[PDB]
């Protein structure tokens, strides 16, 4: 937080001091499957942010 | 009738003075008995037009 | 690329959200809200 | 309505100066410059 | 003097000393608090000098 926008607020937000840190990589390799990874979902819509 | 003369002189104008003109409200917000002062385009006192 | 630049309460407003007017009532001190100012006071007729 | 022109996506980038998201839907506008132009995938950084 | 200090104390709250508006309320109605406390600081900084 600090840089918001639409998916973070959809679905998962973290407080303004956000204490520790977050470490993001790549997938591709495994979660990119030919057959569809369709089990990843979130939420558009709960009535508030 | 595009170069054509007119029938005017060798223009001898001259250069009188108003010596008070070219206040215009320059902001539309009310005020009432303020001495505010602005930076803004005027026409100065005793100017020669 | 679409870029948006505009100015705030500059001069007499004429685009405003969806922001939904309510009525107004006076001698009550309450939160006024007009085009975006805001704040805290009671509001009486003046005048001026 | 800049609620749902928020709530649209693909956004290449979306940075707002002076103002938030949330406050564009509740301020009046004196008038908007809606500029519009094309630029190539680098030069977007460009702006600003 | 004391109405002379007192008057330039008054006027003093007209700039912003660097800040976005010299009102705090519009930058509150006007900034996400994760933003603006970045430019408050300023005003309450030159406000208590």
């Amino acid at each position: 937080p600090g840089q918001t926008g639409n998916i973070a607020d959809y679905n998962y937000k973290l407080p303004d001091d956000f204490t520790g840190c977050v470490i993001a990589w790549n997938s591709n390799n495994l979660d990119s499957k030919v057959g569809g990874n369709y089990n990843y979902l979130y939420r558009l819509f709960r009535k508030s942010n | 009738q595009c170069v054509n003369f007119t029938t005017r002189t060798q223009l001898p104008p001259a250069y009188t003075n108003s010596f008070t003109r070219g206040v215009y409200y320059p902001d539309k917000v009310f005020r009432s008995s303020v001495l505010h002062s602005t930076q803004d385009l005027f026409l100065p006192f005793f100017s020669n037009v | 690329v679409v870029v948006l630049s505009f100015e705030l309460l500059h001069a007499p407003a004429t685009v405003c959200g969806p922001k939904k007017s309510t009525n107004l009532v006076k001698n009550k001190c309450v939160n006024f809200n007009f085009n975006g100012l805001t704040g805290t006071g009671v509001l009486t007729e003046s005048n001026k | 309505d800049y609620s749902v022109l928020y709530n649209s996506a693909s956004f290449s980038t979306f940075k707002c100066y002076g103002v938030s998201p949330t406050k564009l839907n509740d301020l009046c506008f004196t008038n908007v410059y809606a500029d519009s132009f094309v630029i190539r995938g680098d030069e977007v950084r460009q702006i600003a | 003097q004391n109405a002379q200090a007192l008057n330039t104390l008054v006027k003093q709250l007209s700039s912003n000393f660097g800040a976005i508006s010299s009102v705090l309320n519009d930058i509150l109605s006007r900034l996400d608090p994760p933003e603006a406390e970045v430019q408050i600081d300023r005003l309450i900084t030159g406000r208590l000098q």
